[PDB]
């Protein structure tokens, strides 16, 4: 049938200042079919408290997806959102650019 | 508000 | 501006895992206010505004109540497109349904329209005159015949000329103050070194309401959109956008280029230029 990979941008709310609170987002879009799997990752590790948006989609039909986390960004952590999709033959990991 | 209606493809 | 209502509603048959999904969502513009989930806990129509959340008992039993028929619809129209299509019964297949109407300046009804998808390709779409009806293949003719022998496009109409542009103006003047503002963005530029030789430079839009925007990138009066990376635009978390374009500069050219901003919160069009 069809199938559309994932588009994937990770990034903050707000621009990130180190020790002021935030959201880190991962927006996922352009996807089909909707069964997809998105983690957000502190130092490789999954985030647990996860929360993400409810599940709609765009003019060519393909589903969007944020998933976001309250976070306070510091200098030395690192964060990223791994995707997996039937069109991924494996988990795709995008790394969160603060300086971008 | 949504559609109040039935349908049925 | 115009402003807009609309529905989405998502259904995947889930083969011998439990029913099918249902998934709905309403939005006015591009702020949601509802928002309905097979999986939840509530199985309730759930406010996602704050304009919404007080609207009454009543209406939310209404909505509630209604939701739950889209969701048997869907339900029951998983099966008739598995009918259709002579599919088996061991895999998932998805169900999507938009409906909504445009008003324009004036608040009175401009458009109003009625698609579905099957599989994530057109199915069947009530056409502009909301009279007629554009199938996509030999199936989707049934469903033509069947709904002109019903005549759902009339009750379809009905409801885009009345109901829908009728609450989409008391949502209006109900959440006027996040519903009828236009946030123009806040934009800045970036500068990386790519090498010795070459530099990023990045155009940003942040925290805009709506979300339409127009970002490009221009090098001496001339666009360079072939040579510019654009990102889809982006929810924030807090109702506002976010978008940026990039392109690629030899270092000592970066004043060759401009960064131009449209945006309908923006009295003008915004000239960036690295300076």
């Amino acid at each position: 049938m069809i199938q559309r990979t994932p588009k994937i941008q990770v990034y903050s709310r707000h621009p990130a200042e180190n020790g002021k609170s935030n959201f880190l987002n991962c927006y996922v879009s352009g996807f089909h079919p909707s069964d997809i799997e998105v983690d957000l990752l502190k130092n490789g590790e999954r985030i647990e408290k996860v929360e993400h948006s409810d599940l709609s989609f765009s003019k060519d039909w393909s589903f969007y997806l944020l998933y976001y986390t309250e976070f306070t960004p510091t200098e030395k952590d690192e964060y990223a959102c791994r995707v997996n999709h039937v069109t991924l033959s494996q988990p795709k990991i995008v790394k969160w650019d603060r300086d971008m | 508000m949504i559609l109040g209606g039935v349908f049925x493809v | 501006g115009s402003h807009s209502m609309r529905y989405f509603f998502t259904s995947v048959s889930r083969p011998g895992r439990g029913e099918p999904r249902f998934i709905a969502v309403g939005y006015v513009d591009d702020t949601q206010f509802v928002r309905f989930d097979s999986d939840a806990a509530s199985q309730r129509m759930e406010p996602r505004a704050p304009w919404i959340e007080q609207e009454g008992p009543e209406y939310w039993d209404g909505e509630t109540r209604k939701v739950k028929a889209h969701s048997q619809t869907h339900r029951v129209d998983l099966g008739t497109l598995r009918g259709y299509y002579n599919q088996s019964e061991a895999g998932s297949h998805t169900v999507q349904r938009m409906y909504g109407c445009d008003v324009g300046s004036d608040w009175r009804f401009l458009r109003g329209y009625h698609q579905y998808a099957y599989d994530g390709k057109d199915y069947i779409a009530l056409k502009e005159d909301l009279r007629s009806w554009t199938a996509a293949d030999m199936a989707a003719q049934t469903t033509k015949h069947k709904w002109e022998a019903a005549h759902v496009a009339e009750q379809l109409r009905a409801y885009l000329e009345g109901t829908c542009v009728e609450w989409l103006r008391r949502y209006l003047e109900n959440g006027k103050e996040t519903l009828q503002r236009t946030d123009a963005p806040k934009t800045h530029m970036t500068h990386h070194a790519v090498s010795d030789h070459e530099a990023t430079l990045r155009c940003w839009a942040l925290s805009f309401y709506p979300a339409e925007i127009t970002l490009t990138w221009q090098r001496d009066g001339e666009d360079q959109t072939q040579d510019t990376e654009l990102v889809e635009t982006r929810p924030a978390g807090d109702g506002t956008f976010q978008k940026w374009a990039a392109v690629v500069v030899p270092s000592g050219q970066e004043q060759r280029y401009t960064c131009h901003v449209q945006h309908e919160g923006l009295p003008k069009p915004l000239t960036l230029r690295w300076e």
